[PDB]
């Protein structure tokens, strides 16, 4: 799987929906083929790898124990209730897998709000005791760079990896361990509807003429004022983002957003 | 080398989510199977007590592969509960985004999830690109030259020579494998198109974001309609249309020809992985309250009796837990559903999965493309009949061939082709509606204190239903019954094997250390375990 040359990435899937992996497939300039053939060596990834079963497990072992070192990218929260049994791969708990692998990585990136902060399965009443990577593994000294969102902008993953490869260090991180170069501004301070907010020009309903005219979505629940992300600037898929589609921000790059930002249609 | 004994595949890769397949093999053929889903999240538990308007945002995170589908199902469910009839344009926009999702999902499935079960990428290095180009040009109206394919070979050679095989590390085909049949040239064509599809899928997904904000996890649906006033503009419509046209061209000129070339080479795969019973919910409505207004109609078939398609009765669905990691043994209709986790470890008390086992009139039902296609065919759907008949004729097989792993894989392509064309019809209808002066995209509604609702989506993997009981204006109960739950759930309290389990009986295994035949069948169902368990 890897030896010298391209840096090795081990990508792990815990309690996740695979939306974060799908977001990486949307990479643009560079595209995912460039990333996997030229930039990096993707040495374990359950969604796309050829090997299955015992051969997949052997691929993982080969990558993790390589003398060349690896970077870990982690998708999903870690279920910790009941000694980890709510999530297993190859009959090992996700908790055990990550506890064994992540301390061996040269660097760890927690990709998506589930891996960063616990995410959707950690919302009340959290039946599986899901935790974000740094919370679950604090005791082992794991300090993953957190790239939040549900899913994040893949621009933010690639940018973080490129930085790390060039500088051999993490970029500047905020108090939630997120890179300031992507997460330094609120969604709201970047939003094209900000002049309507300032004027108290709010859409009262989605069917309203005010909504049709593009008035501010705050009365309809927009969490842009309390959410750190680069959505209005970079957009998604090179073309759109929630408020430009007429829908409030739901706060998806913030910790505990499922409980903190709900009801989604109120402020 | 005719093996007897167990085989375990854990993880099953090139699916969404966390699946363990166990089989017993006798004299080289599978005689028994278990489908074990090994992650639980508990979204139904999490939803209790919340605002019904919030459900779609949580449930969309059931799955990012079949992104949008659960948002659509939850919004249809709450729409239904509150009795709102969304505007025509909201139906059009929601339908167009769903059509786009089908094209994205199926293209990625065939190339990026399924094809490495049949394509030896490393054998492409031995190929003669000139011969390969001649073959590629004979199967598609898109002409391909030797230099086109040599560029792919050169890139692959550099990659392989680095000794860092990445996602091909320990592939079942490395070194050769008796169950891998393609010649070098066909392997090169498929590998070239695998790589092409990595960039084409960017466009296919972008089509969803044009109206739907972003992919993954769209953000344009509300109870009562959609939010995207920009979707009415000629500029956004034109943007969508261009992405759709390019995606459709890839379906027609790249995917379907490759599907047919591979199927022809693997025609023995008509003999494995059949199933008995089929369920489908229909999709692409004209009327949100009438499933028979959908472009594909609902139906139920038992024991392959396509002359006697039964109506779909939503009250005949029950979800079993006897062989699942939940409390007790009592099957429940989803309006009376229960999600009470109780883990017993593998085969503890005869339980082996986090999926429930949905049964329709007590029977295990395959859902997904094969169900959609076969039921539509049998209802006289003219587009499905035209494409299916042309596929059969090209392969030189009769209709009985469809009841197989090969058949299921072909059906996925058929549905893709038919939906790709129908997106254009929906798009024209939408344009015509705007031109009549209808600019409405959302309708007002009121939350009842007590209600029941259900939403139905035929998603890329089949019949999806979301079920709500509203109590005091909050979520009293919310139950998801998801396509992969039907297909890949375990046995029920009558001990009936699920579709995937049944379909594996009879699978030949040439090399138990590299059991690609199991993967071929399992992957033909396009498993989504986050979906199946939630
Ligand atoms: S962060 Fe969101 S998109 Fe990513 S795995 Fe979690 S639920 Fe899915
Ligand atoms: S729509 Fe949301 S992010 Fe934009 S100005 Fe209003 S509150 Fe801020
Ligand atoms: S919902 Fe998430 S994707 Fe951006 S606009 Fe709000 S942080
Ligand atoms: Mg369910």
């Amino acid at each position: 799987l890897m030896g010298p040359r391209r840096p090795s990435v081990v990508y792990l899937h815990n309690a996740e929906c695979t939306g974060c992996s799908e977001s990486v497939l949307r990479a643009f300039e560079p595209y995912i083929d460039t990333l996997i053939l030229d930039t990096l060596s993707l040495d374990y990834h359950e969604t796309i790898m050829a090997a299955a079963g015992d051969a997949a497990e052997a691929a993982l072992e080969q990558a993790v124990n390589s003398p060349h070192g690896f970077i870990a990218v982690v998708e999903g929260g870690i279920p910790t209730a009941a000694n980890g049994i709510y999530g297993k791969v190859a009959n090992h708990t996700m908790l055990d897998i990550c506890s064994r692998i992540l301390p061996k990585a040269q660097a760890v990136i927690a990709y998506g709000t589930c891996a960063t902060f616990g995410g959707v399965q950690a919302a009340k009443p959290n039946p599986t005791g899901a935790k974000g990577v740094n919370d679950a593994l604090k005791h082992l000294g794991v300090k993953a760079i957190n790239i939040a969102g549900c899913p994040p902008n893949p621009y933010n993953l690639v940018g973080t990896i490129v930085y790390y490869l060039k500088n051999k260090a993490a970029p500047e991180l905020d108090s939630l361990n997120r890179p300031t170069m992507f997460f330094g501004q609120t969604v709201h301070e970047q939003c094209p509807r900000l002049p309507h907010f300032d004027a108290g020009e709010f859409a009262p309903s989605f069917e309203s003429e005010e909504a049709r005219k593009g008035w501010c979505l705050y009365e309809l629940g927009c969490k842009g004022p309390v959410t750190m992300n680069n959505c209005p600037k970079i957009k998604f898929n090179q073309t759109n983002w929630p408020v430009d589609a007429g829908h409030p921000c739901i706060g998806c790059s913030e910790p505990d957003f499922w409980d903190a930002m709900t009801p989604f249609y109120q402020n | 080398s005719s093996y007897s004994g167990p085989i375990v595949v854990d993880p099953v890769t090139r699916i969404e989510g966390h699946l363990r397949i166990e089989v017993e093999v006798e004299n080289g053929k599978v005689k028994n199977a278990y489908s074990s889903s090994t992650l639980f999240r508990g979204l139904e538990i999490i939803l209790k007590g919340r605002d019904p308007r919030d459900a779609q945002h949580f449930t969309q995170r059931t799955c990012g592969v079949c992104t949008y589908t659960h948002a659509l199902a939850s919004t249809r469910c709450v729409d239904n509960a509150v009795g709102v009839h969304i505007p025509k344009n909201a139906t059009y926009i929601r339908n167009l985004v769903l059509g786009a999702q089908y094209l994205h999902d199926h293209i990625v499935h065939f190339y990026h999830l399924h094809a490495l079960d049949f394509v030896d990428v490393t054998a492409a290095l031995k190929a003669d690109p000139a011969k390969a180009a001649k073959v590629a040009s004979s199967i598609s109206p898109r002409k391909t030259t030797a230099a086109d394919l040599k560029a792919v070979q050169d890139k692959l050679k550099t990659f392989v020579e680095t000794g860092q095989l990445g996602p091909f590390t320990n592939a079942y085909f490395l070194g050769g494998h008796p169950a891998y049949y393609l010649d070098p040239e066909t392997n090169l064509i498929a590998t070239a198109h695998y790589l092409e599809a990595l960039r084409l899928q960017v466009k296919a997904a972008r089509a969803m974001a044009v109206f739907g904000a972003k992919n993954p996890h769209t953000q344009f649906t509300v109870v009562g309609g959609v939010t995207c006033y920009d979707a009415l503009t000629p500029q956004r419509i034109a943007e969508f249309e261009a992405l759709w046209k390019e995606t459709k061209a890839f379906v027609d000129e790249v995917y379907i020809p490759d599907l047919l070339v591979v199927a022809a080479a693997y025609k023995d795969w008509t003999q494995y992985g059949g199933t008995d019973n089929f369920i489908t919910f229909g999709e692409f409505p004209k009327d949100e309250y009438d499933l028979n207004s959908r472009f594909f109609k609902p139906g139920v078939v038992f024991k392959r009796d396509f002359k006697n398609i039964k109506p779909f009765d939503k009250m005949q669905i029950e979800e079993h837990v006897r062989h699942s990691w939940y409390e007790g043994a009592e099957a429940r209709h989803p309006w009376k559903g229960q999600t009470q986790p109780k883990y017993t470890d593998l085969h503890g008390d005869d339980r082996y999965s986090w999926m429930k086992a949905p049964r329709y009139m007590g029977e295990p039902m395959e859902t997904g493309p094969l169900a959609q296609v076969l039921i539509a065919y049998s209802q006289g759907h003219p587009k499905v009949k035209a494409v299916t008949d042309a596929v059969l004729a090209k392969l030189g097989v009769g209709p009985e061939a469809l009841f197989s792993t090969l058949g299921r894989t072909a059906a996925r392509g058929i549905e893709t082709a038919v939906i790709a064309e129908y997106v254009g019809v929906m798009l024209q209808e939408y344009k015509d509606n705007i031109a009549k002066g209808d600019n409405v995209i959302c309708a007002p509604w009121e939350m009842p204190k007590q209600a029941e609702g259900v939403g139905f989506v035929n998603a890329p993997r089949g019949g999806l239903s979301h079920w709500i009981r509203i109590e005091d204006g909050k979520i009293g109960n919310f139950q998801l019954v998801v396509p992969s739950t039907w297909t890949l759930g375990p046995r029920c309290d009558k001990n009936k094997l699920s579709p995937v389990e049944a379909s594996l009986i009879g699978t030949p295994v040439a090399d138990a250390k590299r059991p690609v035949e199991i993967l071929r069948t399992v992957h033909s169902f396009d498993p989504c375990i986050a979906c199946g368990v939630h």
